[PDB]
């Protein structure tokens, strides 16, 4: 099933919980996903544009430096946060997209993880 | 029955050396040997325990010197290739009263008395074990019979054990003036024994009083130069050109 | 403040007067800690010791 | 000496383990009526003693030399 | 920059490895003090390798008189009692510290990509340590020494194919007997060395990928030296460290241990209670309540299969537990589930402790197989909260 | 492995001029209040199984004692 | 020179007095 925060009180909370805990640190949910994970993501962000990287850059630095502080956002850019604004989730998607095809087709991956 | 097998438990004495800056009370050592060479050497054997351990602690060279004289031992062949026996020395560890363990279980109708160096820390919660043990030779309770010739013991894990009641009030004479009673000779025999297996407490407690106390100061140092390293770090401000 | 100040420009200017500092230091330290836990020891346990039993050497 | 500080603090704290005892004497009775097979109540004289000993335990060092 | 002239000796190639993988490696500037623990591990380990090199120069692996001379090492030895207490305490803090090596691990999802060799060589050192453990807690020859080795390995036997030639060769004749106590002394003395191979691999893997934070992000935008800045952190959990190693052996020597194994080995008579080390007692636990033994040896097999085959589920993108409520309640529940299961093991095998340990067992394998299916379901989060 | 940055403006003091261990007692009733109020949740979790299996366990212990206890 | 000199000199006393502390010959030194 497909289980949204509009049609489950469930979901409605835990997206709730998500939204303060990234709000107190200040980072979109996409900024968590490592490029040394996936190598996917690395791929995805490698195709986005400068400044959008740059920016996610800047916001996970700004997040590591309060976890080092062991303090949170001030209240004010708390409320200007803007979680699950995404901008990587629909470039992830066709970079898999293309993956499976090449994969699917003949074909060798464009990219491979080291061992290990 | 399962009471019965695990044993009545054993309350909490307040011994003197219970505590972080309490040691032995070496009178009360000197006693327990003292009880423990009149009624228990006869059946129970240390054999852990060496002569020169004593001095120092419950009696002096001379005395323990004297005392090993008391006793005989066999020595290694002489030049003439024989096995032959020669007063005790001061080196010489606690004889034993039987050669071999077959011979105490014959001597004792099938039961070993065991060796009694480690006995206080062998049996779980060793000290209250065993002076319960040995005070608590009660009356068994309502419809159990022990089999003839065991004698009930509540705290004895079975309820019937094979010695009977040996710290019999009036059995022992103290050689400083203390009225030998039943709990006397108990909390005596128990500290003694209780230094027979942990002839180190002293030592050990003082050093660890010491150690904890100079490892916490050296932890607040440690804490102070932690903070005073990440300080620079810990204060930042960083201007990162980006908002949300 | 200026105490420390002043014990610094004593002792903390060359690194070795440093290390013979800290070793002379932890000499000291080690010693009267020793000194003060034997004298609780001694006002804790008073009455237990072995040159306290009164027939230390009537076994004879 | 024919006193003894243990079994003296025992009867001098016999009657703190009222219930208990009531219960085990309860049951000496219930054992003696039946006398059938092998019945008996440990139990109670565990739990009896074990309050007793509890008891007794400190005042007997604190009276102790 | 030409290295025409010296500049400093750390650069210089006889300091600089040491220069590079201790004082200058890059490590996140916001970890916790949960990394001290990995960082402490190591210093276990070597504490037991001194104490107990100090202590081989003192035990005789004969069956006549291997606990006569651990009383030797007691009693008579300058300093022999702390030893001694420092080798056995040493052992437990060792599986301490270890145990909270790997649940932060479980916590912040470090066993996650790309660090799967990292906990895999993990997992290797963790069969390592229980080996030595093991065969080390034989070396005194106690009761429960004796009756641990002989239940454990007799229970060696529920292999089908081979089983008694295995047992009988493990054995070195028809039951545990000197010639097992001598073989079981060689491999403790030989495999703390293995174990220092293994902790060197597992900290080149590591550091071949870089250490995590509890974020869970990427985190090569802050980054900073390990010396000095770490060093000092470590330097705190090392000395809280030995204030508690210090409390547990000066203090309370033998309250981890099991006053039975203070009774000579009696072949001819078992003790009513045969359980082994505190740190044992979960996979005891687990052995114990799969019956049909061969099942219990098989589940206790299954235990290692899952731990090593944690790095390889499923999508997962978010790792660390501060950013995933259900995994981190799932996480404390594991805890408290394996806590309990420990509890269990110490307890004898009758009611209702066998239904509360295979409740347990069937909990903690759970644990793992719920785990992708979290994965799988928050794979799809983002287009179902969006903002759009 | 290779640094990102991210063209920051950093401001840093010397260590010595800032005091070091007042901040660990600065604030500290709100620090107890963040400490309880975010990880309720996860001590309900970690000890309630605990406590709740050994209150049944002794309860099952004590009734089979006295059951079988005649 | 003679500031090396003196330097050498403070750190051979310095490394006399912890060999001195380690070994604690106190007993030992009659002269
Ligand atoms: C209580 C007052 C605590 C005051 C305090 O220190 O607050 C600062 C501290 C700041 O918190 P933070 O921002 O997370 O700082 C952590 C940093 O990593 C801190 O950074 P750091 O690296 O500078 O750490 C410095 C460290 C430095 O620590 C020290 O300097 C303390 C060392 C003192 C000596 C220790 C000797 C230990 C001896 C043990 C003997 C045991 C005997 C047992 C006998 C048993 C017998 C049966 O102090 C701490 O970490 C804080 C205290 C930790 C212990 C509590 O706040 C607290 O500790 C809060 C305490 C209360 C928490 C909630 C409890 C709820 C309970 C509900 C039930
Ligand atoms: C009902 C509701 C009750 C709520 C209670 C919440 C509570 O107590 O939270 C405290 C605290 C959570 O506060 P938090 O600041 O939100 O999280 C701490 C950060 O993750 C990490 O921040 P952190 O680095 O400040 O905290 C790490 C923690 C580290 O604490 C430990 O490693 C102690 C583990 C005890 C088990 O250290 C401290 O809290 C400061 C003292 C550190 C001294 C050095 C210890 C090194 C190891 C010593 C040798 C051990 C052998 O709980 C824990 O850290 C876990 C407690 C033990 C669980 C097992
Ligand atoms: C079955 C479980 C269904 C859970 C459904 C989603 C719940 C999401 C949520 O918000 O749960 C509440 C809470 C975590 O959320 P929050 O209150 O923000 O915690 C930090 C501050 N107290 O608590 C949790 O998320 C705890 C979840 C425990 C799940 C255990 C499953 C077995
Ligand atoms: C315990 C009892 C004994 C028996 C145990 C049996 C195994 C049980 C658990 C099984 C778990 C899965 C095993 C299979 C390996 C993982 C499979 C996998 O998905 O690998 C792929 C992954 C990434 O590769 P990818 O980029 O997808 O490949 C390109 C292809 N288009 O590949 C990687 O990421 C590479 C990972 C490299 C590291 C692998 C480490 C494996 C464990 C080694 C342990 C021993 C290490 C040596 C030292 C000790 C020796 C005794
Ligand atoms: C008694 C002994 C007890 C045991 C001691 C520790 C045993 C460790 C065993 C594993 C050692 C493996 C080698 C580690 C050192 C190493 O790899 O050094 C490399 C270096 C080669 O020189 P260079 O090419 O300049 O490398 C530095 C910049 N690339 O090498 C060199 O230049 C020489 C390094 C010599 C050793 C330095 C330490
Ligand atoms: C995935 C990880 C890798 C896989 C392997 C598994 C790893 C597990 C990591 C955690 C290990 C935890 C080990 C726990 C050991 C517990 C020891 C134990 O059972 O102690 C019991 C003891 C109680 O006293 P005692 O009189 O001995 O008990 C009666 C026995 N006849 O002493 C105590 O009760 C003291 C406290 C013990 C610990 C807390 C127990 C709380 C729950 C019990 C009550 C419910
Ligand atoms: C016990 C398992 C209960 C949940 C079953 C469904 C499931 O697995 O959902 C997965 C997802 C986990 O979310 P989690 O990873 O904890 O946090 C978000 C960061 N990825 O959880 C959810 O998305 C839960 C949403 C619905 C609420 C529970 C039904
Ligand atoms: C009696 C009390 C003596 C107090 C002396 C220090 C006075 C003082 O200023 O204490 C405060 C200081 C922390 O001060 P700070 O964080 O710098 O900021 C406040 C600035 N007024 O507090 C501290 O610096 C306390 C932490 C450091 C304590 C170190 C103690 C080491 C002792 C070693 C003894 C070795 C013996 C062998
Ligand atoms: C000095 C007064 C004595 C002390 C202290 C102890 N005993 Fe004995 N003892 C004897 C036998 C034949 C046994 C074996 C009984 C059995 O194992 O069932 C024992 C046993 C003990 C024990 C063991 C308790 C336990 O296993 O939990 C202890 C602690 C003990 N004894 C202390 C025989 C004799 C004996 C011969 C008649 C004498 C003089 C003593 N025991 C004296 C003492
Ligand atoms: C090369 C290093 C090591 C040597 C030479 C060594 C040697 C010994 C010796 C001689 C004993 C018997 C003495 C005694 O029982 O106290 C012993 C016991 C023991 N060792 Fe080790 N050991 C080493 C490393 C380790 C390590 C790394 C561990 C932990 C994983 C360990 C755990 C134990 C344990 C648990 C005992 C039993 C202690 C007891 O109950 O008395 N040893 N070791
Ligand atoms: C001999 C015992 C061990 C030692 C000495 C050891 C040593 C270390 C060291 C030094 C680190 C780097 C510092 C740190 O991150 O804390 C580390 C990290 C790590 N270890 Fe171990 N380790 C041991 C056992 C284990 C075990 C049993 C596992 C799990 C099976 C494990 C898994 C990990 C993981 C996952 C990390 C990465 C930490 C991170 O997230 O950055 N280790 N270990």
């Amino acid at each position: 099933s497909f289980l949204d925060p509009k049609k489950n009180w469930l979901a409605a909370q835990h997206m709730k919980s998500l939204v303060k805990r990234l709000s107190k640190y200040g980072l979109r949910y996409d900024d968590l996903y490592d490029p040394y994970y996936d190598l996917d993501v690395k791929e995805a962000l490698n195709r986005l544009p400068k400044e959008v990287v740059d920016a996610r850059h800047a916001r996970l630095k700004r997040a590591i430096d309060l976890s080092m502080k062991h303090e949170y956002l001030p209240e004010d850019l708390q409320a200007m946060q803007t979680p699950f604004r995404g901008y990587l989730q629909d470039m992830l998607a066709l970079v898999k997209r293309e993956r499976a095809e090449r994969e699917a087709l003949g074909g060798l991956p464009l990219y491979q993880r080291s061992i290990p | 029955a399962d009471e019965a097998e695990h044993g009545l438990a054993c309350p909490s004495y307040p011994w003197p050396h219970k505590g972080i800056l309490s040691s032995y009370d070496h009178a009360s050592i000197r006693r327990g040997h003292q009880v423990y060479t009149e009624v228990c050497a006869s059946c129970h054997s240390m054999s852990l325990i060496s002569y020169r351990d004593l001095v120092g602690v419950a009696y002096t060279e001379e005395e323990v010197k004297a005392m090993a004289a008391e006793i005989e031992v066999v020595d290694g062949p002489n030049d003439e290739g024989e096995m032959f026996t020669r007063p005790g020395k001061l080196s010489d560890r606690f004889p034993q009263p039987y050669a071999n363990e077959a011979a105490a279980r014959f001597a004792n109708g099938g039961a070993y008395p065991p060796d009694l160096s480690l006995i206080t820390k062998a049996r779980h919660n060793g000290q209250n074990y065993v002076f319960s043990l040995l005070t608590g030779y009660r009356d068994p309770p309502a419809g159990v019979s022990i089999r003839e010739g065991l004698h009930y013991n509540p705290y004895f894990p079975g309820g019937a054990i094979a010695m009977p009641k040996m710290l019999n009030d009036g059995a022992v004479e103290y050689e400083d003036g203390t009225p030998a009673t039943e709990a006397q000779m108990g909390k005596d025999v128990v500290s003694f024994l209780s230094w027979a297996a942990e002839p180190e407490m002293e030592e050990r407690k003082l050093m660890g009083f010491k150690w904890i106390f100079v490892l916490s100061l050296a932890l607040l140092q440690a804490a102070y130069y932690r903070r005073l390293r990440w300080s620079v770090l810990k204060s930042r401000k960083l201007v990162l050109d980006v908002v949300n | 403040g200026g105490i420390f100040e002043s014990l610094y420009k004593v002792v903390m200017r060359r690194n070795s007067v440093y290390v013979t500092f800290v070793i002379a230091g932890a000499f000291l330290g080690e010693r009267a800690v020793d000194y003060g836990i034997h004298k609780l020891w001694e006002a804790n346990n008073v009455g237990k010791r072995y040159e306290d039993i009164p027939v230390l050497g009537q076994k004879l | 000496e024919p006193v003894d500080q243990k079994r003296y603090l025992e009867e001098s704290c016999k009657p703190k383990c009222v219930k208990p005892l009531l219960e085990y004497q309860a049951c000496i009775k219930r054992i003696h009526g039946d006398d059938s097979g092998q019945k008996h109540c440990t139990g109670q004289y565990f739990d009896y003693w074990f309050c007793v000993d509890k008891c007794v335990a400190p005042k007997l060092f604190t009276k102790l030399k | 920059t030409i290295r025409n002239q010296r500049f400093s000796l750390l650069k210089e190639p006889i300091s600089s490895t040491l220069n590079q993988h201790l004082i200058d490696y890059p490590t996140p500037s916001n970890l916790s003090y949960w990394w001290g623990f990995g960082s402490l591990a190591g210093i276990c380990l070597v504490i037991q390798i001194v104490t107990g090199v100090f202590l081989a120069m003192h035990y005789t692996p004969h069956v006549d008189l291997a606990f006569n001379s651990v009383e030797h090492v007691m009693r008579d030895v300058e300093g022999g009692w702390l030893l001694r207490y420092m080798h056995a305490n040493g052992a437990s803090m060792f599986f301490i510290v270890v145990y909270l090596h790997i649940f932060r691990g479980l916590y912040y999802a470090s066993y996650s990509s790309p660090r799967e060799f990292v906990w895999c060589l993990g997992v290797v050192i963790f069969l390592l340590m229980i080996v030595t453990a093991f065969t080390g807690y034989v070396l005194p020859w106690g009761q429960m020494s004796f009756w641990g080795a002989t239940v454990i390995t007799s229970l060696a036997s529920a292999i089908p194919v081979v089983g008694d030639t295995i047992v009988t060769w493990l054995w070195g004749g028809f039951s545990v007997d000197n010639a097992t106590l001598n073989r079981f002394f060689s491999l403790h003395y030989l495999l703390p060395f293995l174990l220092v191979g293994a902790s060197l691999l597992h900290l080149a893997a590591l550091h071949q990928y870089g250490s995590n934070n509890p974020l869970g992000v990427h985190s090569e935008m802050d980054q900073i030296s390990f010396y000095p800045y770490f060093y000092v952190k470590d330097l705190v959990g090392w000395v809280a460290f030995a204030i508690f190693f210090s409390i547990w052996i000066f203090y309370a020597p033998n309250v981890l241990g099991h006053p039975d194994n203070y009774i000579p080995a009696n072949p001819m008579s078992t003790p009513p209670h045969i359980v082994p080390e505190w740190y044992f007692l979960p996979i005891y636990a687990i052995l114990r309540s799969i019956p049909d033994k061969s099942g219990g040896v098989a589940a206790i097999a299954l235990v290692f299969i899952c731990l090593l085959a944690l790095p390889f589920f499923k999508s997962m993108y978010v790792r660390s537990s501060s950013f995933r409520p259900i995994y981190q309640g799932i996480f404390w529940l594991l805890l408290a589930d394996c806590l309990l299961l420990g509890w269990i093991g110490c307890q004898p095998v009758e009611a209702p402790f066998v239904t509360i340990g295979q409740i347990s067992s069937f909990v903690f394998f759970l644990f793992f197989a719920i785990t992708p299916i979290l994965g799988r379901v928050g794979r799809g989060i983002p287009n179902s909260y969006t903002t759009d | 492995k290779q640094i990102v940055p991210v063209k920051s403006v950093i401001y840093a003091l010397s260590p010595f001029q800032q005091k070091v261990m007042t901040g660990l007692w600065k604030d500290l009733p709100t620090k107890i209040h963040h400490k309880v109020s975010e990880n309720w949740i996860s001590a309900t979790l970690l000890l309630g199984p605990l406590v709740g299996t050994y209150a049944y366990v002794q309860n099952y212990l004590e009734k089979e004692k006295l059951h079988h206890r005649y | 020179q003679p500031a090396d000199v003196k330097a050498a000199a403070m750190w051979g006393v310095a490394a006399a007095t912890g060999g001195l502390y380690l070994v604690q010959v106190s007993i030992l030194v009659l002269p």
